RNA sequence: CUUCUAGUGAGAAAACAACUGCCCGUACCGUAAACCGACACAGGUAGUCGAGGAGAGUAUCCUAAGGUGAGCGAGCGAACU
RNA sequence: GUAUGAGUAGCGAAAGACAGGUGAGAAUCCUGUCCACCGUAUGACUAAGGUUUCCUGGGGAAGGCUCGUCCGCCCAGGGUUAGUCGGGACCUAAGCCGAGGCCGAUAGGCGUAGGCGAUGGACAACAGGUUGAUAUUCCUGUACCAGUUGUUUUUGUUUGA
RNA sequence: GGAGCUGUAAGUAAGCUAUGAUCCAGAGAUUUCCGAAUGGGGGAACCCAAUAUCUUUUAUAGGAUAUUACUUUUCAGUGAAUACAUAGCUGAUUAGAGGUAGACGCAGAGAACUGAAACAUCUUAGUACCUGCAGGAAGAGAAAGAAAAUUCGAUUCCCUGAGUAGCGGCGAGCGAAACGGGAAGAGCCCAAACCAACAAGCUUGUUGGGGUUGUAGGACUCCGAUAUGGUAGUCUGUUAGUAUAGUUGAAGGAUUUGGAAAAUUCCGCUAAAGAGGGUGAAAGCCCCGUAGACGAAAUGCUGACAACACCUAGGAGGAUCCUGAGUACGGCGGAACACGAGAAAUUCCGUCGGAAUCCGCGGGGACCAUCCCGCAAGGCUAAAUACUCCCUAGUGACCGAUAGUGAACCAGUACCGUGAGGGAAAGGUGAAAAGCACCCCGGAAGGGGAGUGAAAUAGAUCCUGAAACCGUGUGCCUACAA
């Protein structure tokens, strides 16, 4: 797939915002991207260095409105850790 | 458009399609946060992308 | 539909019976057409509408295309429509006086 | 298969007849026998009924 | 995995510096109200750890760490079970 | 669909008491104190299984055999971070599949090479801290395993490391 | 096509649209992963690769693209026991796998309950099921036939023959065919003899020419003709039509009731249109339509025309040659013929034996003779026939929510089961949400006002609202009765 494809929207909550506080952001990532991908197109994307890459899969919630009931979509999450000496991703 | 991207060449058709993602790329982000107005302005970058590729291949 | 948005139309039948009036919004899904100040209603409305009172409003509420017909500008008399093609171009055009539109 | 491979014998289903003429199913086979012979110039072994074997056109090498 | 040659060979080894290392699981319950029993069911559910006094002991009684007061109660204190 | 039995049987092993709080409403929710129960367990870990039931904030329609302000329920957000842990990129047992092949009315059965297949074999990281929810996974400290680039020092270039 | 549109589906938000959107039809592009699934593996929708190119990094790691299953055909190269070779191995090439439409067709294999008032022959029945192969149809089909009126002239299907002739523990039952009348119609190719070419090993294989039959034909030998007709051939073109969107398409106003007019009354009008549907109640003239007229850029399909392609000879002589062999047929054992071994033809299978060939051969219901009819052991062949998963346009003295498909509604769903599998319930406010602003009791729920509405005892458990069942009020009776 395609770098700008890998990387889909960041992740803003209060777990998030904490570590970004450490320096690490949390991206949801296209489900197939392995985490040296998602350093390359975080590489790509922000001029930062990269210093390590957690990825996480989150499984479909189960939810229901009315009387439908289905699942949210299945997530990739990914933590990356940039080295000191990198500029900041700025959301 | 339509006519437009028959206008332009292919290399010039493989830079705005290149363009066109890093703009789609932005918009996700913006719309991940609040900052986003636009909304339909994705709709319309990926349609762009679409007719460019379409382009592409028919050539 | 036969009748158009901006048209000046006639009510044929309903309480509003021979009133007339400009077609505020056409809708050809629904065969349904709202002429101002026909079919008003009085609507109880809670203040979650940006008015901070609710209130009772009064709307135009549609009514069937079938009981209005269009008003003759040339003639000022409501009248049927057909469709003659006039210098390439395809328009209407009252039976009665042969106006166009 | 175990098929005549020239005339195209296979085994099919017959009867079996008492004196009381009571019927029950019996599987009746062709005289089938692996024999070498030369298909395309090349010998190779392959079921042949006796009755193809009889005439003696069949090489039995 | 360790050796042996056969083969292969122009580069190998040591130190140091820096750097790289993918995918799936990871929540929670789990001698139970979350598992198998249609139930928030006196049943069943592999393995590990499983303290102290008396004690052979993981028996038994009472306790430590820790956990728990059981998802209808208040009266009365008859027969009968 | 609604009766009768009938406002009857039942409400599913055991200890709760009071004070304060919250609340429209409290035997049943929260806090406190005492009391009591289990303690080779009714404690702490985990495999399977379940599959969000976990955390936070709301709610009291229905479910909870009472009540409920409460819940493993409902609503809304959030939560599972690994070169080293378990599995795969390692190995094989039973068993299974099976190129050609053997056998067979058809369908197919059996089986060689070759594979798959753990419950077994092999394999490099541990202590502490941290959140409301994860931690040999994040952080701190100090390691180890495989490998790449570079520098330096060594030594072999076809009687050849 | 010409004004709205961003589905169901409201709502916000943001937008598109006469620079022609949404929408409709033809064509095309993209079309993740699983699935025959086919690089390998695998507990489907997941994991791990090799080769070549490209891409990220200083580099390893990482990413993209393409190829890589098995077997069949053909070719080529390599290549064992073994010398030649073959077998194997490598590559390329070729066409298959799987699913359906629970239908129709052909074939392989093939029950039992049941009937016989028991039961075994028999019947259910060559049915159900399983399996293979298919095609739009299949199968059959061009006489070794039907007959004996003297004739007919491929096959298939329909009516009739006929519940007849027959078969049958002669029981129960099973049950024809020909003639006649119809639908549709069509005939053709090889093998062989013979000739020529080619190669090998005078015959012996390949190719070509020749020949395709029973009133015997062909070869062969003479002559004469190099025409006459036909086709069941083609992504060959041209043309016409048609299918897949569409355009046009007459004629009514008032009056009374009513919330509302299409209903009533009065006068009119149209009709190649008085089919139908909707519209605030029942509309020929309000809308969509209907009769009628018209219309296709694009792609299909059909028919014609031409083109190409392919078939197409007459007469005479037989001296010889050819005319389908392990075949026909026979024995034995089974099976299909309505026909169950019976006197048994005819046809098929397994096993064994086993002919003639034109003075020949088969059949005409054992068999023989005469006569008549036909010429097997090779192949192909349209139409009439069978069926409908689907698409289009319609139809109904068919159902109208316990009916009609199981499913009118998010149904093969919920639910049940380990699994195959089993399998529901559930339609209706109003013309229009105008879906009850505001106030009061209450924590809410729910009510009472006030409003919307023609109607709210139409308030979303919403049309109508029965009975069981429950309750309130009371006109009469009831606490000495079986
Ligand atoms: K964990
Ligand atoms: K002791
Ligand atoms: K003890
Ligand atoms: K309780
Ligand atoms: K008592
Ligand atoms: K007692
Ligand atoms: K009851
Ligand atoms: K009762
Ligand atoms: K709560
Ligand atoms: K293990
Ligand atoms: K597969
Ligand atoms: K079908
Ligand atoms: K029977
Ligand atoms: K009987
Ligand atoms: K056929
Ligand atoms: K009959
Ligand atoms: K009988
Ligand atoms: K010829
Ligand atoms: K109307
Ligand atoms: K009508
Ligand atoms: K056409
Ligand atoms: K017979
Ligand atoms: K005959
Ligand atoms: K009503
Ligand atoms: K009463
Ligand atoms: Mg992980
Ligand atoms: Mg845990
Ligand atoms: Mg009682
Ligand atoms: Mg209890
Ligand atoms: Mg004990
Ligand atoms: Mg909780
Ligand atoms: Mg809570
Ligand atoms: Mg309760
Ligand atoms: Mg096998
Ligand atoms: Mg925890
Ligand atoms: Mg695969
Ligand atoms: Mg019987
Ligand atoms: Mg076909
Ligand atoms: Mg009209
Ligand atoms: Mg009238
Ligand atoms: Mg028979
Ligand atoms: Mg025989
Ligand atoms: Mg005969
Ligand atoms: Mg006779
Ligand atoms: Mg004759
Ligand atoms: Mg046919
Ligand atoms: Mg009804
Ligand atoms: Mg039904
Ligand atoms: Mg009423
Ligand atoms: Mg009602
Ligand atoms: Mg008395
Ligand atoms: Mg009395």
């Amino acid at each position: 797939m395609e770098l700008l494809d890998v990387i889909k929207r960041p992740v803003i909550t209060e777990k998030s915002m904490l570590a970004m506080d450490e320096k690490k952001y949390t991206f949801e990532v296209d489900t197939r991207a392995n985490k040296t991908l998602v350093k390359q197109a975080v590489e790509s994307a922000f001029d930062v260095k990269v210093a390590n890459v957690n990825i996480l899969n989150v499984r479909p919630k189960f939810k229901r409105m009315g009387k439908y009931a289905g699942y949210t979509k299945k997530r990739r999450k990914a933590i990356v850790t940039l080295t000191e000496d990198s500029k900041e991703i700025q959301l | 458009k339509v006519k437009e991207i028959r206008e332009l060449t292919t290399a010039e058709m493989l830079d705005k399609e290149k363009q066109l993602k890093e703009e789609l790329f932005n918009l996700r982000f913006q719309l991940a946060t609040g900052q986003l107005e636009n909304t339909a302005r994705i709709k319309e970058v990926r349609q762009s992308i679409a007719r460019i590729k379409t382009v592409l291949r028919e050539q | 539909m036969f009748v158009k948005k901006g048209d000046k139309v006639k009510v044929i039948t309903g309480k509003d019976k021979n009133k007339e009036g400009v077609v505020l919004a056409a809708f050809p899904k629904q065969d349904k057409v709202i002429v101002e100040g026909v079919n008003v209603v009085k609507k109880h409305q809670k203040p979650n509408q940006a008015a901070p009172q609710g209130g009772i409003l009064e709307v135009e509420a549609p009514i069937h295309v079938s009981n209005v017909m269009v008003i003759d500008p040339s003639n000022g008399e409501a009248t049927k429509v057909a469709f003659k093609e006039v210098d390439g171009k395809k328009v209407r055009v009252s039976k009665k006086t042969g106006e166009v539109l | 298969a175990k098929v005549c491979y020239f005339t195209g014998r296979k085994t099919s289903s017959g009867n079996n007849r008492s004196h009381a003429m009571n019927s029950t199913k019996r599987t009746v086979k062709p005289n089938l026998q692996k024999v070498r012979v030369l298909i395309d110039g090349k010998p190779k072994k392959v079921w042949v009924s006796t009755r193809a074997l009889k005439s003696g056109k069949i090489e039995r090498v």
